[PDB]
């Protein structure tokens, strides 16, 4: 029942060659719904989900005020270079705004502010006041506090947000909801006297995925070395985990495949071969 | 959905 | 901050087959980063960028992405060039493992 929205905004002094400095992304349960940039000047559906169950006007209204973002963040990297004292090269602005729907019901909005991959400004709902971590985002908090934002931006991350995030989970509760089976590959490499095993799982849908090594049916997550989650260009996700082992040993070895999609976890060797 | 433009402001 | 690259493809890599040549990089800054697909040390053909996004601790990601034919005698790689890396990480894929 953990439903998130999440839209990150990055302004760039550098982007470089080609690249938009301006970039506006959304995401719904971590995956992208919201697309926009510098270049096109334009906020664009990339789900299915998304673009059948909203009009044009809708985009249309989204387009303008992220077009208005991309003005008060171009002035941005300007106001604060001039706060630091610098000439110019490589300066970005990052923005993290949204709201979490938690199991419970208890609602959980965020909206913070960063410059040059450091937290500048981060807002608090339980004082209703801008926090400045860095010394420089203190002129900052003299225009939040002139202006009133506070209590605009409360209403929005309590109220706004979470009300449309609600209706984004049961417009795409069938694309969220579905899960797609991996195709594992249980392979292995000599080297100096060291077999490493490897075990690849293939497009994969959720997210969360627990792929361990296993040696003689017992689990050894300590030899174990995990690449991480990394995603594919058309949503799906990849998994890459090895282990060191003796050779004349690999056949002893099993990956353990813990998903969604496996009603109990698959077990692959590298002779039976994996996931075929 | 986005809100007003000027909570992007610094 | 120095990014953290891994080579891998969509679908499970066999001959005379399409498939999909990934290369993503996460945990860096600043956001100016020069990603390429390689084959035999020659750039491929179509490579797009889709990811332009950053985890919950401000650090950048970027995955590109190149439609491809695996064959044998090929070496596929992933040049990758930073501000924070002096000389080019290359990240070699391998169809067997």
């Amino acid at each position: 029942e953990l439903h998130t929205l999440r839209y990150i905004r990055t302004a760039m002094t550098d982007p470089g060659p080609g690249l938009p400095w301006f970039v506006d992304v959304g995401y719904v349960d971590g995956e992208l719904f919201m697309h926009y940039n510098s270049t096109a000047r334009r906020a664009v559906p990339r789900t299915e989900w998304i673009a059948a169950n909203t009009d044009q006007q809708y985009w249309d209204r989204e387009t303008q005020i992220v077009q208005g973002s991309e003005q008060i963040n171009r002035e941005n990297l300007d106001i604060l270079r001039r706060r630091y004292n610098q000439t110019g090269g490589s300066h970005t602005v990052q923005w993290m705004s949204g709201c979490d729907i938690l199991e419970d019901g208890t609602i959980r909005g965020y909206h913070q502010a960063a410059y040059d991959g450091r937290d500048f400004v981060a807002f608090d709902k339980g004082t209703m006041t801008l926090t400045a971590a860095v010394p420089e985002a203190v002129p900052t908090k003299r225009k939040w506090e002139e202006g009133g934002y506070a209590e605009g931006l409360k209403q929005y991350l309590e109220e706004t947000c979470v009300e449309w995030l609600r209706r984004y989970v049961e417009y795409g509760k069938a694309e969220l909801g579905r899960r797609e089976r991996p195709e594992v590959r249980v392979w292995g490499k000599e080297a100096d006297g060291i077999l490493t095993l490897s075990c690849r799982a293939h497009g994969f849908y959720p997210r969360p995925i627990v792929v361990s090594w296993l040696k003689d049916g017992a689990v050894r997550g300590q030899d174990a070395q995990s690449g991480g989650i990394v995603p594919n260009g058309d949503g799906t996700y990849h998994t890459w985990v090895t282990i060191d082992a003796q050779p004349g040993d690999g056949d002893k070895y099993q990956c353990r495949v813990e998903h969604a999609s496996l009603p109990q976890p698959g077990l692959y060797s590298w002779r039976s071969g994996g996931g075929l | 959905t986005a809100g007003q433009s000027n909570y992007d402001r610094l | 901050l120095t990014p953290k690259v891994q080579v891998y493809s969509r679908f499970p890599a066999s001959a005379g087959t399409k498939n999909v040549l990934n290369c993503f990089a996460a945990g860096f800054h600043p956001p100016k980063i020069s990603i390429t697909l390689m084959k035999d040390g020659v750039p491929m053909e179509g490579a797009q960028y889709s990811d332009m996004s950053f985890n919950d601790d401000w650090t950048f990601q970027r995955l590109v992405h190149a439609d491809f034919t695996p064959s044998s005698g090929s070496t596929y790689a992933c040049k990758v060039e930073h501000e924070t890396l002096k000389e080019p990480q290359v990240y070699k894929w391998d169809p067997e493992f």
